[PDB]
Order: C-alpha cells, then structure tokens, then sequence
C-alpha cells in the first residue's frame, strides 16, 4: 500500500518553563464517606440536571452508591 | 461577549511570574462555554481537516507551559492548531487553560480545533482537580456549565485522509468510521464501548489484539491492531495521547501510531519534555519539544472495589 506520510529527521528543541509545576491532589483526601457522597451527588446531577441527547441516554455514567 | 478582552487579559500574564491568574468574570467564562458550545455542535463529531496543523496532546492545567507551547509553535491564528483532549484536572490552572482554548476556538473557528479527553467529563474532572478549582473560584454552577461544553466536544480527527486522532486509541467496537459519525451530543463518556475506548485505550507492544487495561477501564491493543486498522482505512498514522512520554512524543508499531504529550516535567513529578507535532502541506510530520534544563496513569479511583 503506498503511503503518503513522511516524518523529518530532525527534531526542534528548546527549553520548558522554570517553575514549580508540583499542584494539588485532592483525590488523595477522600474517605469512603466522601466518596459515597461523590457517588450520589454525580448520579443526582446526571439523572436531573445534565442534558443528554435522547439517542446517548445509553451512554450516561452512573455510580454504584 | 468580549471575546478581544478575554484573550488579552488571558495572554497578558506572559510576562508574569507563572501561576499569576487571569480574573475572568463568572459571566464571561459561560460566554466562552455557551457560545463554543453552539460551535462544537455545529462541526462534525469526526473533524475532517487538512494539513497545515499543529497537533498537540494533553495539557493538564499546566497554564504557563501551554502559553509557551503557543510562543514556541505560534499563537493563533499564526499556524493551526489541533487538540487531543486533557485540559483540565492534576494542573495548577486548569480554568485559564480551559478558558484560552475555548476563546480561541471561539475566534478561529475554522483554523482551532478540540478534541474530548477522558479528563473532559464529570466523573473524572470532579475528583481529579477541575471540580476543586471551580469552586474555589467561582462556583459548582460554573463546572456544571463547562460539563455541557465538554459533552458536546468532537471526539476524533481525520487529518488529510491520512492521519487518524483520538485522544486514547483504537477500539474493538470500531469497524466503521460512521459508527463515530452516529453519536449524538451532548453526550456523556460511557465505562466502556466505542466513546469509552477512543478516550481510554492504550498501545502495548506485548499484547496480541486486544487486552484489559491496568487503568480498569477499556482495553490494550497490540501492534498487529494498529496495521489492520491503517490497512482497512487506507490511512497512516494514528495520532494520540494520554500516557506521558520522556521526550514529549514516542512512536509505536513501527511509526503507525504516535503519542504526543504536551505538558513538560508533568505535575512536578515527571521529567518529561512536551511536544506537538506539526504536519505540512504535503504531509511531511515533525516534532517540536520543550524540554526541561501509571502513577501518571489516571484509572478507576472512584469505583474501585
Ligand atoms: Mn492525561
Ligand atoms: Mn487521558
């Protein structure tokens, strides 16, 4: 099959930002209560509130509580 | 909207110690999500664009280095632009990121395109950092809003007939390209099937066909699913993102399918550089890195057990 890509042999470089990218992680601060409650705040606000076109309603992600 | 306003407050704190925030008003982010909305809907769900274009992968909040992926690449509408999803959560700035890509869809509309990452729905980005940071800025109503921008994003890309892009990967469920043309929007991400695995899927070299995934959401695909696929497409590449790679992209199957990560030493935890991938006129490819002088792997944190 013939094919049209090609890929150059030389790469650009240059240097990234100087900062301090580290960030927060509040997953990391969840108890299995939080997460309860995570669960059911998601599926109330898919169930009431999201739309979604009627042809994807299959699609919509709910939480077992 | 002041749409002129918005870009140039959001591009006035190049000059700026990184981290300083843009103060945007509450109503001048719903502008930018409803009327980005109303294009995303507008435009296909599989894009069909040509060459020239800049493809980028995933950014992560990481506000400072994507105003310097744009220095370094040219900012819009200079060169065209292509995203592979992944602009919110696990970054300092995920609402000014967020924010800069939809103004600038908003006024580029055909020269600036944005794909749906796994990060850009609601049960991920409300545990992994986007949730947190709309409400300490603003308010919960406002992720509500940004949700039903992301539910109506493009999920992939066919550039020239040639280069396929997602921002996971292949998937079993994909036979037909109108199998992608179907899906109607606004959507959410399903736990699996063929939305799910074009966000999630991953390349393994040393799985044969199709494998489970670590991540505990859709599959592995091996090498051999990579060429029957280009093969039954007549395409060439498939172009991707969501794994973090040393040098910003990294090719698998013998070039037929590239990563592109484009947020540099990610998080503060990786020493990764960041790249984009630029595609001329006669589809000559290149990379352009910048580079600092599974932990990584987002999974099924929320329903584990
Ligand atoms: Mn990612
Ligand atoms: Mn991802």
């Amino acid at each position: 099959r013939k094919i049209l890509i090609r890929f150059s042999d030389y790469v650009e470089v240059a240097d990234a930002q100087d900062y301090d990218r580290r960030a927060d992680k509040p997953w990391t601060r969840l108890t299995a209560a939080d997460k309860a409650a995570i669960r059911k705040e998601l599926n109330e606000f898919k169930s009431t509130e999201m739309e979604v076109h009627e042809l994807s309603r299959h699609l919509t992600r709910f939480h077992r509580p | 909207l002041n749409l002129d306003s918005i870009i140039g407050r959001l591009l006035e704190v190049q000059g700026s110690r990184p981290g300083k925030n843009v103060q945007l008003t509450e109503n001048e982010i719903r502008g930018l999500c409803l009327k980005s909305r109303e294009i995303f809907l507008s435009q296909p769900i599989l894009l069909e664009l040509e060459a020239p274009l800049k493809i980028c992968g995933d950014i992560h909040g990481q506000y400072y280095d994507l105003l310097r992926l744009f220095e370094y690449g040219g900012f819009p509408p200079e060169s065209n632009y292509l995203f592979l999803g992944d602009y919110v959560d696990r970054g300092k700035q995920s609402l000014e990121t967020i924010c800069l890509l939809l103004a600038y869809k908003i006024k580029y509309p055909e020269n600036f395109f944005l794909l749906r990452g796994n990060h850009e729905c609601a049960s991920i980005n409300r545990i992994y950092g986007f949730y947190d940071e709309c409400k300490r800025r603003y308010n919960i109503k406002l992720w509500k809003t940004f949700t039903d921008c992301f539910n109506c994003l493009p999920i992939a890309a066919i550039v020239d007939e040639k280069i396929f892009c997602c921002h996971g990967g292949l998937s079993p469920d994909l036979q037909s390209m109108e199998q992608i043309r179907r899906i109607m929007r606004p959507t959410d991400v399903p736990d699996q099937g063929l939305l799910c695995d074009l966000l999630w899927s991953d390349p393994d070299k040393d799985v044969q066909g199709w494998g489970e995934n670590d991540r505990g959401v859709s599959f592995t695909f091996g090498a051999e699913v990579v060429a029957k696929f280009l093969h039954k497409h007549d395409l060439d590449l498939i172009c991707r993102a969501h794994q973090v790679v040393e040098d910003g992209y990294e090719f698998f199957a013998k070039r037929q399918l590239v990563t592109l990560f484009s947020a540099p030493n990610y998080c503060g935890e990786f020493d990764n550089a960041g790249a984009m991938m630029s595609v001329d006129e006669t589809l000559m490819c290149s990379f352009q890195i910048l580079k600092p002088a599974k932990s990584s792997e987002t999974g099924n944190l929320l329903d584990k057990d």
